[PDB]
């Protein structure tokens, strides 16, 4: 993807994280686990919902065909009428399939962007207090219990402390 | 000790297309195209469609004898007519401005039939021998029920001078016709007079028909032809007929009580004994989807028609192996 | 000591929509939709529209007596006609191929009226008693000014045989008519002869009209009807009339001097005593915007019509609280 | 936004920077202030101008309705004509609103991208000679007077010197 | 020691446009618009177009004497007609429902001409003096070859009563006409009887024409007019003519052997002695491109027409100075 | 560009790299040279091919004009017919030029994204074992022969070794 996170430096998703789209996995002396980041997740749910609604509404007003009948010596206008109706269906079919194609691509990259931004957000807190492993993980130089892990998810990781 | 950033995965197989890549598997998605219908013609908002079955708008409105089902039909939501209904113009001919009339019906939900000229009233002409073998009812030669085929009495067709005033609040659909005879002998035989005409007049209408004689291939066992005309008589306007032969007079004319949204749907299908909020010529639709691909011509509160086979939006992210 | 990277903010409240988020506040933006008009019909490029007011294209071109304002009207930019102009066909009837003619006018900016057959010239027929109470001028029965309603003189209508040759460089719009009488007595009374016709001929035209008699509801106090026909006579072509009754002859016919961009705008509005470069049926437009949403039918150098209520482009960035 | 800078790791814009869209804020012993980055700013002004013009011109050639009139027994073609005109208006209305929606979204992300790229540009100069604070700021390990600050905006920050 | 990440550059000058920037130079690109054509009308899939040259669909189908090239023309892929072909209706007149007929031809690839009424067969009328100076062949007055202009013999025009039954499996295109004389003397002179008619009848058709007399500008040296009519006679249907004057009878009528995709292309161009898979009125097209901008009206397997001057897709990346 | 790599922190392309779109240039005691990264390159070739085909196919079903003729007193429908045909050509012309414009822009940024992602991929391997020069290059703290360079292109650079 465009942002390099999803199926990128972070190789794969987590079957074990069911409470959200993006989050953290910690592991220390006292155990390990998954925790969804609510803020980024909710942001994504809002983005995509609006998108789906935006798409549905833009297509709302669109061509509608009516039955019109023509006798045996009105073949030109019968034909004209058919082309007109067919023409608009083709135009609106194209509009729909393109929109879906284009926005689908934007949606995947959007998720990729949110994962990366979350990663950078964490990276910028830890700074030189942890090793960047290259895979989405940071290995701490100091013991980091559940309180410590919580502060990283908090946004509260006290860098001058460690 | 470490903390990792990652993203959701699941067992979903749903796939979406993008511009650069097809069949991408995603955790979540949303189908927005309705691909199914019940396969039946249905009531629309509880209101039954007028189903002509084998009859045609012409058969119905002139009152073909085999379209007896459709006398005084109630209010309809939409009308359903086959592609080649057998019971059309039983006595061969033409229906003048037929398509413009059919178009008028797309704005109409209910007719109320009323008698403007009684059959009894034709005292100076014979009004009950006006039938043909082409339009047969119950084994006996009959004719379009809504119009009277007037012929001569005691070898004489005196000039007809008749006038109806529309005192109803409604627009009135008046129907009439002219008969084209096979030959000069046939003309004299039926109507006595050799040179005839029908002058019709309203506030707008200024018609005068004459019979065209020609030798024609038999259709439905007859080489003679009936050309049918119509008008909308406005309220408080009067229509004026005058003829000395070949006049097919109105008996009943239709009152236009309800105007509104309707359509002439074209389907071979019959009634399904069902109800819907959205109908197509192939069957009814029930969905919340913004799109469908069943058939372009629909009536009711429907999704938008597209020729797509598949429309699926990614909501979730790229799902992992 | 530190250096920071940041971005602009300001006190702007302007909002733009995107696909995922609505009402986003931005530092700068650009509205591209024109939402306002002056509310007036206006001169176009300084050139006055032809405003018919209560008259109609028919009233004007036949020369209805109450459309006297519109004799020899100057060059126009566009024409303005009401939805239901009162001064139309004062003597009831039809105007044949009226819409095709109106369409022709969308290509015309100026007519120059000229007399092809003088009223004086009808020596063998009465030319000055051809009037009706339906078209009244100054309390006195008058008639369409551009055509002469010829009647019999000393109980005789001799065959009319008249011919005009278009020696002008221009195309000529010629107008004429046929009168349909109420009854046989009325026909003989007006024209003596019972069976009549009007043969018209040019290089292309091959017409022959006959009067249709019928009993009709009075319109404007008359049950008789006038059906009006037209042609474009090419330069160096001649038109040939011949009739033995019921002939409404041309007096004046219109010369087509300027052809070009024009339109028949439909508005109830009157003249605003203003000028514009872009006109709509609701008012004129003055803007640099690429779009507007005033009304689809416009004339002049205009932005493109859209049904949008709002079109606003982000130029700046997302503005902060 | 997609790039994580605007309303991201850089929390908010600056009312105090009026000379441009993107720039630097310095603070040292001798005072503090705002300085717009002209290069990135001008790049943005060009991008967006072209966009607006590109949008205006693509819409240039678009359907135009004409008055056409039909008598009482030409209802089918009157209707056909109406549907045709309505159909094209709907198509062009949709084209306009979608374009604006889609490009508006692209414009905001474009600005976000320019802020991030400028940030990275500075980050890559300073390298390990300054602390990355996590908020758009770099705190220097060495005193950095106005000359020094100027060299960072220059592109000229002499890393081997400090 | 160091390792660097970088990207491809090359000597390409190709440029592509984007929304924010124009004329961007890229390493690789792909043109998708076909801008060239051979400049010639060509065979289509090896099948020659029917090229009328100076003749017109009317000239051809009535059998204008100067359209002798086009008797029994073979199967065609498409037809080519000029904008103002000189050899049209040599004897002035009209061709009724001409455009509806031309439209019918867009569905036809081959006619097979056959004789339904032999010229010899008109024993009671003169069939070989029916010619005019307006349609001249080899310096001698001739006439539309496919129809016989019948006149009186020994001062008498007895009623014609003729009937053709379509025993062929095909639809048959039958053509005929009526002659409009200059004056009453001309009518009697040519046909003896003063009041005449032509009744035509099939299973559907119910025609009866009468000659309209009028004084007309000479066209091609004649003031008289010929109005031509047509029908499609279905298989096993019969057509029935009856007339007492002014009848232009069918000699030959066209059998419709192949129906399918075709078109009436409008071009001044002549045959190029070439072949193509896609033809336009300006020349033929040979490309793999998905689009072209040559001309909208094409026939065959063609790219999609666009009004674009340039369509170029970036494939590679932004190329460096 | 959006991602900051192409004509960004990496100032220019390489005439010397002909075997691919993206790759590595190494230089050490034993010589220097260009090596294309096949994985990223092939990914790009697939992306762009599909794009071109996707574009060609969406345009596949599009309005087609037919010859229809009208006599001298059918000017209204002649005009209607002309407007209808012109209208659809304009709509499809617009569709084509916009698509090309929009996707062209997406294609360039796509290449930019792939270069950056490749750069980050390498950066994340080397970590603190090399200096980030600011121009697309990493200067090693240890001698890095062809074996060593190969391991960086491999994805195999053994960080704990050096
Ligand atoms: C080859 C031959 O001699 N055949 C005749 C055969 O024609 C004839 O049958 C009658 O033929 C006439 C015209 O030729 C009509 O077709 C008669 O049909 C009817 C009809 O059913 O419509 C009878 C009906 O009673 C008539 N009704 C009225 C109101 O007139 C109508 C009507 O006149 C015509 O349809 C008007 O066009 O015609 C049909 O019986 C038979 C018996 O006479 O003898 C054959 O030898
Ligand atoms: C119930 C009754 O007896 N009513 C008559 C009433 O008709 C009649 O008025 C005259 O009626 C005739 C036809 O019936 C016309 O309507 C007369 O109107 C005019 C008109 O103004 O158009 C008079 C005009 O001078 C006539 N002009 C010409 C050139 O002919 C025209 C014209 O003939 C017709 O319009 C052609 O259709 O008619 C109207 O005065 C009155 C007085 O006669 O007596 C009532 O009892
Ligand atoms: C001013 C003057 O006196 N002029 C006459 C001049 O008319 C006349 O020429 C003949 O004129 C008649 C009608 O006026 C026809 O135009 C004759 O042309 C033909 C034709 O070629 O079509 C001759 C032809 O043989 C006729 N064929 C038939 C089947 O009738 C036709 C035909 O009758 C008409 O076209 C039907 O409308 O007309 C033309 O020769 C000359 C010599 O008579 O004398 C001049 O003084
Ligand atoms: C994407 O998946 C679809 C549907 O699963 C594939 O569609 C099938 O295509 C093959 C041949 O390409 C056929 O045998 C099937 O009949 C198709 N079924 C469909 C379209 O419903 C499609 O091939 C895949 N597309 C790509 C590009 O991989
Ligand atoms: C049809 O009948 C109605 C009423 O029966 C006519 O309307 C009235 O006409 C009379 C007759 O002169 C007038 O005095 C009244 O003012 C009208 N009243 C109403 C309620 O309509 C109507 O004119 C008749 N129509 C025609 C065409 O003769
Ligand atoms: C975005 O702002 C618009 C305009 O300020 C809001 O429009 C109003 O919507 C509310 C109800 O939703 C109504 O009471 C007003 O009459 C609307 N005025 C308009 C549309 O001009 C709109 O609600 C906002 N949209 C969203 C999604 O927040
Ligand atoms: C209408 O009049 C013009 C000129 O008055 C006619 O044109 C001339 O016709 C004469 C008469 O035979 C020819 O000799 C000339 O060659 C023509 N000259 C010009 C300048 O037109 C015209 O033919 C007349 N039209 C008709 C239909 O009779
Ligand atoms: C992009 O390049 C095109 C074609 O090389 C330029 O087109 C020329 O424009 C100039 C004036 O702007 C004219 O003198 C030429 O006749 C044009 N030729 C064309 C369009 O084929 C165009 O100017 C450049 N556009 C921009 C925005 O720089
Ligand atoms: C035209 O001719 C065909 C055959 O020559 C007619 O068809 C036959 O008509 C006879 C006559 O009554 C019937 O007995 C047969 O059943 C028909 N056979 C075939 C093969 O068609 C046809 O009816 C004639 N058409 C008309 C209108 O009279
Ligand atoms: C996030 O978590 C941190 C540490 O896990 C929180 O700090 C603790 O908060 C609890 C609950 O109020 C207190 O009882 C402890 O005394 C705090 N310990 C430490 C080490 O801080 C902090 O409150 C949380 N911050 C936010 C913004 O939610
Ligand atoms: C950017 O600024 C640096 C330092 O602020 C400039 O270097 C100084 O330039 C001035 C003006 O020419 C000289 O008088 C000084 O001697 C220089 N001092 C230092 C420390 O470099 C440099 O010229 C500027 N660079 C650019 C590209 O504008
Ligand atoms: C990539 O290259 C590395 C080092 O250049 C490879 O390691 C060598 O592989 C060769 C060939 O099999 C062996 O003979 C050597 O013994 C290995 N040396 C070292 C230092 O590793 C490695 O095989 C390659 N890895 C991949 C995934 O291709």
């Amino acid at each position: 993807g465009l942002f390099g996170a999803i199926a990128g430096f972070i190789e794969g998703g987590w079957q074990g994280m069911v409470d959200g789209w993006y989050g953290y996995h910690h592991s220390n002396e006292q155990g390990s686990g998954y925790a969804a980041d609510k803020e980024s997740t909710q942001k994504a749910i809002d983005g995509v919902t609006n998108k789906v609604n935006s798409i549905i509404d833009k297509m709302n007003t669109q061509f509608e065909a009516v039955g019109r009948e023509f006798n045996n010596l009105e073949r030109r206008i019968e034909n004209l009428n058919k082309k007109m109706e067919d023409g608009f269906l083709d135009v609106w079919t194209y509009n729909a399939e393109l929109l879906v194609l284009m926005e689908n691509e934007r949606t995947l990259d959007f998720h990729d962007s949110n994962v990366k931004n979350l990663y950078d957000k964490v990276r910028l807190q830890l700074r030189d207090n942890a090793k960047e492993l290259g895979n989405g993980c940071f290995e701490f130089y100091h013991k980091c219990d559940n309180e410590c892990m919580e502060s990283v998810r908090n946004g509260t990781y006290d860098y001058p402390q460690y | 000790d470490q903390i990792c950033i990652g993203y959701h995965a699941n067992n979903s197989t749903e796939q979406v297309d993008t511009i650069m890549e097809k069949n991408v598997t995603v955790t979540h998605a949303q189908d927005i195209l309705e691909k199914t219908h019940n396969g039946k013609l249905c009531d629309l908002d509880g209101v039954k469609p007028l189903i002509l079955r084998d009859c045609s708008v012409a058969g119905w409105l002139l009152g073909n004898p085999m379209c007896d089902e459709f006398i005084n039909v109630p209010e309809w939501s939409y009308i359903v007519e086959k592609a080649n209904p057998v019971n059309d113009l039983c006595y061969p001919g033409d229906f003048n401005d037929y398509e413009e009339l059919k178009h008028l019906l797309s704005r109409i939900n209910h007719f109320e039939k009323i008698q403007i000229i009684p059959k009894s009233s034709w005292s100076s002409h014979e009004a009950s021998l006006g039938v043909s073998s082409a339009c047969p009812y119950q084994g006996k030669s009959s004719f379009f029920r809504n119009v009277v085929w007037l012929i001569k009495k005691n070898s004489t067709y005196p000039t007809i001078k008749r006038s109806y005033n529309n005192t109803n609040q409604e627009d009135l659909l008046v129907l009439w016709g002219i008969h084209h005879p096979n030959d000069a002998a046939e003309q004299t035989k039926l109507y006595q007079n050799p040179t005839t005409y029908i002058s019709v007049g309203t506030s707008t209408l200024n018609q005068r028909l004459v019979p065209r004689i020609a030798t024609r291939s038999k259709v439905n066992g007859q080489s003679g032809r009936m050309e049918f005309f119509w008008t909308i008589l406005k309220p408080n306007d009067a229509i004026n007929f005058e003829s000395n032969g070949n006049f097919i007079a109105p008996e009943y004319a239709y009152k236009i009580v309800k105007k509104g949204d309707s359509t002439i749907m074209k389907s071979e299908l019959e009634y399904g004994n069902c109800n819907t909020k959205c109908q197509t010529p192939m069957g009814a639709i029930n969905s919340s989807m913004p799109f469908h691909n069943i058939h372009p011509l629909t009536i009711g509160e429907c999704p938008k028609y597209v020729k797509s086979n598949r429309l699926v939006l990614a909501t979730g992210l790229r799902n992992s192996p």
